[PDB]
């Protein structure tokens, strides 16, 4: 999908006022070295979506967490045409996602 | 305990304190040596200043003599942002009895500004906040002298939780109906 | 034959769950067999039905997305009498402040007013605008209001009558570019006494 048509202003308000708090809330201060970066709002949203809604080995439940469902709903609402478990892995992925949001916030449209 | 501060998205300053050495890179290119160490008289390092890039991941590797890792990090440089203070603050009495506080913008987004004031006569500071580049402070007495100061504060959702506010500006003193020599 | 109604939400009420409360504008209404149902913008389910308690309907839930709008419908059996579309995030009623206290400071010739602001400790919506109101405890007066974004303010002594008793109370409203809504209930009132001039 091409995230270039998303309303970034709306998504930003949702991230700043809800999703950000959900992420920091889940991380409880844990952080990990950052693996990837991104340099535009559309490119960051693409990575965010991919990290957030695709399960990974060690944290199958990730796409079902509240911050993930809210991310899905925010993209759905504001992007036209948008379609066991180890806690340390969950945290690692959650930390990556939060930092991709920071990149989103710092990137141009 | 190692500290990292990114000064105004211009430089990154890493401070420690054996003789440590620092390598760094942006992205996945080749590690590079610290471009400028802070050295003691005996020639042991105390820190490093390097350039900040607004994008890309800054990897830091601090090693002991012998090549052992003592500190590692990998985040955007802005993760450690401390903005410069605002350059010059202006205070303007409006006819309403309000004061408009204004300042020049920083060269990057995502900052809130905190404006404090109190009577120039060790009382508590009152604070108000807002985005660039002005805000209004109401209810001031036209004949009393007030101190104002401002700082820039990186928004947590924008830059994250390791960013920190600038230093306060030097005080700017206001006199509603009085001359400056009344303050 | 008017089933017009209001709703307000409250975030993080007795834990992580949020509260939705609705009621009819007209209290003289036969609510016989009427139900409130909310559909849309929920996490795991299509709809929820509110629970009736005397003259109000409420649901405490974890299901709200807080993103996008919901349809709230007054139903009689399967008949929709009236449905309104609204977003939970734009009908938020703040929690009232508490621990209101007033201390006379002679050296400052003023009264220091302090209270506790519960939103500061919450997950979402941490910043509210406060409204402090005061007037003499006896007799009729227009309340004096003070608008604040922090949990203290001062009243100069000279502003008040001497040797009198004042009543004071405080309320809050969301102040957020996403969450919007309504004034809290007033805090309980405190009273304080003013000195000789
Ligand atoms: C300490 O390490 C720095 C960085 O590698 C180097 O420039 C300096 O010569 C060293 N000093 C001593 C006394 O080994």
């Amino acid at each position: 999908y091409n995230f270039s048509n998303c309303n970034f202003t709306s998504i930003t308000k949702i991230y700043c006022n809800i999703i950000f708090h959900d992420l920091t809330g889940d991380l409880k201060g844990a952080k990990f070295e950052q693996i990837e970066d991104c340099e535009s709002k559309p490119a960051c949203l693409l990575k965010i979506e991919y990290y957030t809604l695709n399960p990974i080995p060690g944290c199958p439940s990730l796409p079902d967490k509240t911050f993930a469902r809210r991310t899905r709903e925010a993209l759905n609402d504001h992007c036209p045409g948008y379609p066991q478990e180890v806690q340390n892995i969950c945290l690692q992925q959650t930390s990556q996602i939060l930092r991709l949001w920071y990149s989103f916030m710092q990137s141009p449209e | 305990d190692v500290t990292v501060v990114c000064h105004d998205l211009e430089t990154v300053e890493v401070t420690w304190g054996a003789n440590l050495s620092l390598e760094f890179r942006y992205g996945t290119g080749a590690l590079q040596p610290c471009p400028r160490y802070f050295l003691s008289g005996a020639g042991v390092t105390s820190g490093c200043i390097l350039p900040a890039a607004r994008a890309g991941l800054l990897e830091l590797a601090l090693r002991d003599g012998g090549g052992a890792m003592v500190f590692k990090a990998r985040q955007r440089a802005s993760a450690w942002l401390k903005p410069r203070p605002p350059w010059q603050v202006t205070l303007l009495w409006t006819p309403d009895g309000d004061v408009t506080v204004s300042w020049p913008a920083h060269s990057y987004l995502g900052l809130d500004y905190e404006v404090q004031h109190r009577e120039s006569n060790e009382d508590a500071w009152q604070t108000t906040s807002g985005p660039c580049c002005d805000l209004t402070v109401g209810g001031l007495d036209p004949v009393r002298c007030y101190d104002f100061r401002v700082r820039a504060s990186p928004r947590a959702a924008h830059y994250g939780l390791e960013a920190q506010p600038s230093e306060w500006t030097a005080v700017t003193r206001l006199s509603g109906a009085a001359s400056a020599a009344s303050c | 034959d008017d089933h017009s109604f209001w709703c307000h939400s409250q975030l993080e009420v007795d834990g992580s769950q949020h509260l939705l409360t609705c009621a009819f504008n007209d209290s003289d209404i036969n609510t016989a067999n009427l139900e409130f149902q909310i559909c849309g913008a929920l996490l795991r389910v299509k709809c929820l039905t509110l629970n009736k308690l005397q003259d109000i309907y409420f649901i405490k839930t974890s299901e709200f997305l807080l993103i996008g709008s919901s349809n709230i419908c007054v139903k009689l059996g399967q008949k929709n009498l009236t449905c309104k579309n609204m977003a939970i995030n734009t009908i938020v009623k703040a929690e009232a402040p508490s621990d209101l206290k007033v201390v006379y400071r002679k050296e400052a010739n003023d009264f220091l007013v302090t209270f506790n602001a519960p939103h500061l400790k919450k997950k979402y919506l941490k910043k509210v605008k406060h409204d402090v109101a005061y007037r003499p405890a006896r007799g009729e007066s227009n309340w004096t209001h003070v608008s604040l974004f922090h949990t203290r303010t001062t009243i100069p002594q000279r502003k008040l009558r001497p040797k009198a008793m004042y009543e004071i109370k405080v309320r809050s409203i969301p102040h957020n570019d996403y969450f919007k809504g309504f004034w809290s209930e007033w805090s309980p009132s405190s009273t304080f006494e003013t000195p000789e001039p």
